């Protein structure tokens, strides 16, 4: 086609939790590093 | 700030600082 394209790597990153200690509570939060999370 | 000369491809990640610049 002789068009020009661009290559950007699809999204990666570490996941990381937020925990207040198990002896305090069991709920955690989860952080996804550098994701514009419209999606999972 | 106007006198300095400060992207990822593969596994490289630049975590942001905990204290932002206006906070400092
Ligand atoms: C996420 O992507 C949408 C699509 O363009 C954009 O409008 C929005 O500003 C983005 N959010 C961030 C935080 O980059």
């Amino acid at each position: 086609t002789l068009e020009i394209l661009d290559i950007t790597p699809c999204s990666f990153g570490g996941v990381s939790v937020i925990t207040p200690g198990t002896n305090t509570s069991n709920q955690v939060a989860v952080l996804y590093q550098d994701v514009n999370c419209t999606e999972v | 700030f106007n006198k300095v000369t400060l992207q990822k491809f593969n596994g490289l990640t630049v975590l942001p600082p905990l204290l932002t610049d206006e906070m400092i």
